[PDB]
């Protein structure tokens, strides 16, 4: 079980502003990370897939970095459609082990 | 356009068990695995493991390996799930989710979710 | 025959672990001890695949033939502690034995073993 | 885009594929060139895919089998993505075969004889074997799929089907079980506690050592009589004996290049050779 | 779903109607017949019956007697209408012939039947497992009889006759199978409950009648080329 870890818990932005997480994992897992956005009473839905290839349907403001072991998804101008939980999933060993969760907030 | 319609919300009593059914339609069924996601009180999603439809060859997760056991009804397109000798601790969201249409895409289509209560 | 020596070499030594721990006379235990020094010296000579291209004035070659000479040396204490007839501190020698093996041998063994198979 | 499915196309391939593939191809075109005195540089090509495709799609035969217990590049891989190009390579294949009975002065029912009779023979008796019994019944396709890629590669150059082909590759037959066992020896601890059963497993560990030996050093003994009754130019794979004796000390990298080797210097022998001085040519 | 549903229909059609099908089958059959070195065959020979005798003792391992009596009968009536038709186009041919005979699917489709509890359940489960036995046994009785049959213009003549054998083995065991046997199968259990492979088979049987896709859909262009071969190889030229 590859332990993966987020760091704010908890969110304050501002409408405009750039935002950054920090899915952090515990071992090396190549380029293999998912960023899922669960709004309130849905589904997680797919933004980006293994770090940085970005999903079409999805609004060009969702960009993800990083590889290795650290990995960062960023938006750089957040509406009211962005207040959501955001979890980090790692599709490289078996069992597949999600993140903790990062809430925005207004 | 694919989509995974699944069962109701299901009240249950301590020791019982349960069966949730994932209708999966929009696609050909015994190409692609069908797993199985639980998102417990606190917003913790765990992966409890997956099933081939073709053969009915599953492979769990070491953690649900003994009170979670799939099945398949490739007749009628339908997946799934019997929890056996629940707790207080198995009232949770369960999701169905299978993989992109193409090589190297993540999981895209998910369910919709059980709300199992004990 | 070098992954396959050690193999054997290995199981003989588990083998006469067991011999030792069903034994019930001396001298049986007396010609073990025996078979466990010539099992380790043959040992001793099997390098490690993992430490090839280093030199032999490593810290880690010194650490295993370290390894492999306080298992000599309990073999040793086992001879003349079981020579008189008591063979139940001789177990108890054996059992330590055991600790230290897989405190470093059973550990380093493992791995060398592993190693030599991958490149063939 | 392409490097992502770049990496997919190694999903088709075995350590033993280039020994088992394009060296009996290499060398039927040579014995063609060797007994005829004309080569053709587009049949070659031809004969080179017609071949890969048909064992590439006999290897994703046996990669299906690996989602069963969760053996199973850094990708999710779902069980239709090995269908679906397990499809496309044998259709390559047909269309390979079709345009070198286009090209060439071969009859088809002799083609069609060895493409879907023997080279594509195998499907016929897997699909029942099971995911314990595949590397069992791999020796058997193997053994046939050798000296069977020589012959096809032969015929489609000169025109008719012969023999002798299929004695040329034995050594090269020999040296691909090599590889093979030398495979199934090191995984012998994990498929013995995963259920599966190999020829390893089933015979031990000695006579799996005899066995890889005899293996190893017949193709040697088998040049040797070539070499001095037949024509000193065919002993020139016996320049390679010295990696054979480290590899029989040291007991599948090494195994699989020194197959390399021998096939190289046992083509470049068959085609030095002097006029008239190997059999049946 | 298109084709299961048609074998389930034929299942159904024959198990429902054993004694007028099986008295037409033989009929017919009396109507063809009645109507008008040694190395290489003890080989043949020698590990034809040691294959036979595999399977048997495979078979052995289920523990039940009727399934024997099945599997015995199937091969006898096989074994008869090749004969016929080998006489037909025309001892020494059996070697080939019993390499090609398949007991397993005889076994398994009697398996199926064997899991019943009722005389009415019996036809149903006939049925059932003629869906998923037809299109697998069907599509393999295709290939192999075309992968043989290019043999027979190859132009070497022990090849050719080796060759004719094993179509004409394949088409009379494929028949049978199809036609009387799962009459036979049907009529000896209606005519005798105490069968007991419900609990090892009913989780098996779903699993195990699945072959891997990668050889079914390669089999499919493998029979599309082979009717090219053919049909360019009689008519064309
Ligand atoms: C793994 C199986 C598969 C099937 C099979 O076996 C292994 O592989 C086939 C393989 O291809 C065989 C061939 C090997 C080579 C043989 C060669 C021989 O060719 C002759 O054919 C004349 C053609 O012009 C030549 O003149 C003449 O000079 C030449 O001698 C022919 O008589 C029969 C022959 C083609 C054989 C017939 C039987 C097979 C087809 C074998 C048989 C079905
Ligand atoms: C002109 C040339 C051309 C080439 C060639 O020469 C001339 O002619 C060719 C000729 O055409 C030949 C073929 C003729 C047809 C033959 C048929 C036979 O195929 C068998 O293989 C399976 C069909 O692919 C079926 O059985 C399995 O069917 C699977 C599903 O379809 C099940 O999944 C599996 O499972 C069951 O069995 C295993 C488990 O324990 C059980 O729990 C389980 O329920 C079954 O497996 C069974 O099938 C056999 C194994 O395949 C065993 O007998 C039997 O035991 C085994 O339980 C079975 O129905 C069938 O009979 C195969 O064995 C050899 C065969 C292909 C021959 C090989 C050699 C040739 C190609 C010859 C030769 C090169
Ligand atoms: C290996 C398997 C797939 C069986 C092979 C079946 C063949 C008997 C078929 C496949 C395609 C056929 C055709 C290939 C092309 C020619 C020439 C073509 O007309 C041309 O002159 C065009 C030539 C060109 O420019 O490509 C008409 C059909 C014909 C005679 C056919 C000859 C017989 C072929 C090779
Ligand atoms: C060149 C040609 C003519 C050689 C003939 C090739 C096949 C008929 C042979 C090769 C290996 C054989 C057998 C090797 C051992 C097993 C176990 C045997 O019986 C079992 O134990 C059942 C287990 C299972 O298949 O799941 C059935 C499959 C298989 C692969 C056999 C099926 C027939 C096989 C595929
Ligand atoms: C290898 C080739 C020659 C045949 C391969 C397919 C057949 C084994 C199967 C496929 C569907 C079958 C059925 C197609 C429709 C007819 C008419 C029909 O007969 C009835 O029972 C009357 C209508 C009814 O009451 O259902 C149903 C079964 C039957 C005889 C079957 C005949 C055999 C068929 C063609
Ligand atoms: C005799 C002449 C004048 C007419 C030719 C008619 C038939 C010989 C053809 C028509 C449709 C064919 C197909 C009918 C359905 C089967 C099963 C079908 O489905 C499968 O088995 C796929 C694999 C699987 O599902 O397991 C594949 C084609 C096949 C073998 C074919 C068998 C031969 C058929 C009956
Ligand atoms: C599409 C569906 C209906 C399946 C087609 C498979 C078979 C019903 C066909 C395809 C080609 C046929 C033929 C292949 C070559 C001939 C030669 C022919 O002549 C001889 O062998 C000498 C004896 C004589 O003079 O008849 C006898 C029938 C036979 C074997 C046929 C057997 C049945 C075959 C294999
Ligand atoms: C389970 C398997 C191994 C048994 C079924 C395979 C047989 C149908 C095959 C294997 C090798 C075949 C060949 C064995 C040797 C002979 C003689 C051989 O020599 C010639 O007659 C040359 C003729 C010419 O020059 O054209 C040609 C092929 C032939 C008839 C073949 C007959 C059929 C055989 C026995």
């Amino acid at each position: 079980d590859i332990l993966l870890t987020q760091s704010p818990a908890i969110l304050s932005v501002s409408p405009g502003e750039r935002v950054s997480f920090s899915c952090r994992a515990s071992q090396s897992i190549g380029t293999s990370i998912h960023w899922y956005q669960q709004r309130t009473n849905g589904s997680p839905r797919l933004v980006i897939k293994y770090a940085s290839e970005s999903i079409s349907g999805i609004p060009s403001r969702f960009s993800g970095s990083g590889s290795g072991t650290d990995f960062t998804l960023s938006i750089n101008s957040v509406e009211s459609e962005d207040i959501a939980d955001y979890y980090c999933q790692q599709s490289n060993s078996w069992p597949y082990t999600f993140g903790g969760g990062t809430k925005l907030e207004i | 356009e694919v989509q995974l319609q699944q069962s109701g919300p299901e009240l249950v009593k301590p020791g019982a068990s349960v069966k949730m059914s994932c209708k999966a339609s929009g696609y050909s069924f015994t190409g692609y695995f069908m797993n199985w996601v639980k998102q417990s009180h606190g917003k913790s999603l765990e992966w409890i493991g997956r099933i081939n439809p073709y053969n009915g060859d599953t492979f769990y997760n070491q953690k649900f390996k003994g009170k979670a056991t799939l099945t398949v009804d490739k007749s009628s397109r339908t997946a799934h799930m019997e929890l056996r000798s629940l707790t207080s601790a198995d009232s949770a969201l369960y999701f169905c989710v299978r993989r992109g249409e193409d090589y190297g895409s993540s999981y895209n289509y998910w369910g919709q979710g059980t709300t199992v209560t004990v | 025959a070098r992954r396959l020596a050690l193999e054997d070499n290995w199981e003989t030594l588990n083998d006469n672990l067991k011999v030792i721990e069903k034994a019930d006379n001396a001298a049986q235990v007396k010609d073990a001890l025996t078979k466990m020094r010539a099992a380790a010296l043959d040992a001793q000579k099997a390098t490690p695949p993992k430490l090839e291209d280093k030199s032999p004035d490593s810290p880690e070659m010194k650490d295993f033939r370290h390894g492999f000479d306080i298992l000599v040396g309990q073999i040793d204490d086992a001879l003349k502690l079981a020579n008189e007839g008591k063979v139940k501190e001789a177990q108890a020698a054996a059992e330590q034995l055991k600790t230290t093996r897989n405190a470093y041998i059973q550990k380093y063994l493992e791995r060398a073993r592993s190693t030599l198979q991958k490149e063939v | 885009s392409w490097r992502q499915k770049c990496a997919s196309y190694v999903l088709a391939l075995r350590p033993w594929s280039f020994s088992a593939s394009l060296t009996p191809v290499a060398l039927g075109s040579a014995l063609a060139y060797r007994s005829q005195g004309v080569l053709d540089p587009r049949l070659l090509v031809g004969c080179a895919v017609a071949v890969l495709a048909v064992h590439g799609a006999g290897n994703l035969v046996s990669t299906y089998y690996d989602f069963s217990k969760g053996i199973d590049v850094d990708r999710i891989l779902e069980p239709q993505d090995v269908v679906r190009f397990g499809v496309f390579l044998y259709t390559l294949g047909c269309v390979c075969a079709a345009c070198l009975y286009y090209l060439s002065t071969l009859k088809l029912e002799h083609l069609a004889l060895i493409y879907f009779g023997g080279l594509s023979g195998s499907f016929l008796y897997t699909g029942g074997i099971g995911f314990k019994y595949v590397a069992l019944g791999d020796l058997i396709i193997l053994i046939t799929f050798g000296p069977l890629a020589v012959m096809f590669a032969y015929a489609v150059q000169v025109g008719s089907l012969a023999i002798f082909p299929l004695v040329y590759a034995i050594p090269l037959a020999l040296s691909t079980e090599a590889i093979l066992h030398s495979n199934n020896t090191r995984d012998m601890e994990s498929d013995q506690e995963a259920g599966i059963v190999t020829l390893a497993i089933l015979i031990g560990p000695t006579f799996s050592y005899v066995l890889y030996n005899t293996l190893l050093f017949l193709p040697y003994l088998i040049f040797s009589i070539l070499a001095t009754h037949c024509s000193i130019s065919l002993a020139l794979p016996l320049l390679t004996i010295p990696m054979a004796f480290s590899l029989e000390r040291q007991f599948p990298q090494r195994t699989a290049k020194l197959n390399l080797l021998l096939g190289l210097f046992y083509v470049f022998g068959i085609i030095l050779a002097p006029a008239g001085s190997l059999p049946r040519l | 779903d298109k084709l299961s549903r048609l074998f389930r229909m034929h299942g159904l059609f024959v198990a429902s109607h054993p004694w007028e099908v099986i008295v037409g089958t033989v009929t017919l059959t009396i109507c063809m017949m009645s109507m008008n070195d040694i190395i290489i065959l003890t080989i043949t020979r020698c590990i034809a019956i040691l294959y036979i005798y595999f399977q048997f003792q495979n078979l052995r391992q289920l523990g039940s007697r009727y399934i024997l009596g099945i599997a015995g009968l199937f091969t006898i009536f096989s074994s008869f209408v090749f004969s016929t038709v080998v006489i037909h186009f025309l001892n020494e041919a059996l070697p080939f012939f019993l390499l090609l005979i398949d007991l397993s699917r005889a076994s398994a489709l009697a398996k199926f039947a064997l899991s019943s509890n009722s005389q009415d359940e019996v036809r149903e489960n006939i049925a059932r497992g003629m869906a998923i036995l037809g299109p697998t046994f069907t599509l393999d009785a295709l290939v192999e009889c075309l992968v043989i049959g290019v043999g027979t213009m190859s132009g070497v003549r022990q090849l050719e006759i080796m060759c004719c054998f094993g179509c004409m083995s394949v088409l009379a065991n494929y028949f049978v199978f199809m036609t009387f046997f799962p009459a036979c199968v049907s009529l000896v259990l209606e005519l005798s409950p105490i069968w007991q492979l419900s609990h090892f088979a009913r989780v098996l049987e779903e699993e195990e009648n699945r072959p891997n896709p990668v050889t079914q859909r390669v089999k499919m262009i493998m029979s599309l080329g082979l009717v090219l071969v053919h049909a360019h190889s009689r008519w064309i030229a």
